[PDB]
């Protein structure tokens, strides 16, 4: 609510031309473009002082940048690439080093949308011998099949997001490892009392939320258009 | 200036002990120094920074560094390890009077005191089963760890830890799956090195 990027979450193709733009509303003169990739942190790829005034960070090339305004700093792939592939961040700076950085942009770069394909997802329920050995419960996710690696998944209890008791893979496997374009595989666990999963009352949910194509994109396959979508799957607790 | 380091890119502390997270600079005249934390799925969150006024710096949540100018490092600090403090952690710097140059960074694991481990390997049937499992191996303490399948049809994941907050109770688990006819839970993690003592029912 100083500073603003849009979009969020990006899905584009090899080629085309895209637009991240950051925007404040304390009228700093500095405002930079990061981006973050796994091992190597944030490396800046381009900063401005001012409209008339831009310089080239570490990694510049493939990027350009505008400074339309003392609020706004736009940063422009002008031809995608997949290994632009990143989560940018841009920032703010006062005169003493206060940054201020904004939300995100998750953008992932494929090569052809044709192989984009979202989740199956499948609970499985607690094991019984887990259940009378330890008197806890632990019920399993696994999303399967989809590509590109961009997703996100939560577990529901009786319609609340949880988090306690949960542990999610913290990257997809892929299903074909020798494939550049594998599909993705990504498992969670979540972990309750046997007394709690025993409550047929209960209702719990694994939640995939999956970035794909939007309404705009052609599709010409018969299976389903692989469109941004949640897929879900559940169980309801059981005493036997 | 010219630099900063950190290095591990993955490192460990046991739940409980110090934790102490390094890093160097390099640049002639003392710089600006700044440590950022963040959470899977959020954004960056300053923790402390020095900025030439107190060299011992304190932060939010019992975190702290000292600047060492002689020793050119500002090493992170914080009591005792919580499962919270799992994120992944940026050294960062000012340079060239204009920005700041941000480390590697280094993600940080804590171990879970496990006095009493339960290794098992259970199986978990598809809640709309048609006829589907998975292997889920739980209760391990943290000597051991999970390797990578040799079957290209088994799927494998790392090992996972979960804080159950119900009960205070946190435990070690990883999760291996095949569509093979041939698949069974009592050979799934046969290339790891798993507890003499590990639990397979029947």
């Amino acid at each position: 609510a100083d500073v603003t990027q849009t979009p969020r979450n990006r899905i584009t193709k090899t080629g085309k031309r895209i637009m991240l733009e950051c925007s404040q509303t304390k009228g700093h003169d500095r405002m930079y473009w990061y981006r973050q990739d796994p091992g190597l942190g944030l490396r800046l790829i381009y900063y401005s002082f001012d409209v008339k005034d831009i310089n080239k960070g570490e990694i510049s090339d493939g990027y350009s940048v505008s400074r339309q305004a003392q609020a706004k700093f736009s940063l422009s792939l002008e031809s995608a690439i997949p290994n632009q592939t990143a989560l940018y961040f841009c920032a703010t700076s006062d005169e003493s080093y206060g940054y201020t950085f904004g939300s995100g942009t998750r953008l992932t770069v494929v090569e052809d949308l044709n192989k984009v394909s979202p989740p199956e997802v499948a609970v499985f329920e607690p094991s019984e011998a887990e259940i009378s050995h330890t008197q806890k419960a632990t019920l399993v996710c696994l999303a399967t099949g989809f590509y590109p690696d961009h997703v996100e998944l939560s577990w529901w209890v009786n319609g609340k997001e949880v988090h306690s008791g949960v542990c999610t893979d913290p990257q997809p496997l892929k299903e074909q490892p020798a494939l550049n374009d594998s599909r993705y595989s990504l498992s969670s666990r979540l972990r309750v009392s046997a007394t709690f999963w025993q409550n047929p009352r209960n209702h719990f949910r694994c939640q995939v939320q999956f970035y794909g194509l939007s309404e705009n994109d052609e599709w010409t396959q018969d299976r389903a258009k692989p469109v941004t979508q949640i897929v879900s799957a559940e169980a309801w607790g059981r005493a036997d | 200036a010219q630099s900063v380091t950190q290095l591990g890119s993955h490192v460990s502390v046991s739940e409980g002990a110090l934790v102490l997270l390094r890093c160097n600079y390099s640049s002639s005249v003392p710089p600006y120094l700044f440590w950022y934390v963040q959470y899977p799925n959020q954004g960056l969150q300053l923790l402390l920074k020095y900025t030439s006024a107190a060299t011992l710096v304190k932060g939010i949540n019992g975190f702290e560094a000292e600047f060492k100018k002689s020793e050119t490092s500002f090493h992170l600090t914080k009591p005792s390890a919580h499962m919270s403090d799992a994120a992944e952690y940026f050294c960062a710097v000012s340079e060239q009077d204009d920005k700041i140059i941000f480390g590697k960074g280094t993600r940080l694991h804590i171990l879970p005191n496990i006095q009493n481990p339960d290794p098992a390997v259970y199986q978990l049937r598809d809640s709309k089963s048609s006829d589907k499992s998975v292997c889920l191996f739980t209760d391990f303490d943290s000597q051991t760890n999970v390797s990578q399948s040799k079957d290209s049809d088994v799927y494998i994941t790392d090992k996972c830890v979960l804080d159950m907050r119900s009960m205070d109770f946190k435990s070690n688990s990883a999760v291996a799956w095949s569509n093979k006819s041939d698949f069974a839970c009592a050979n799934a993690f046969n290339n790891s090195i798993i507890p003499e003592d590990t639990f397979f029912p029947s």
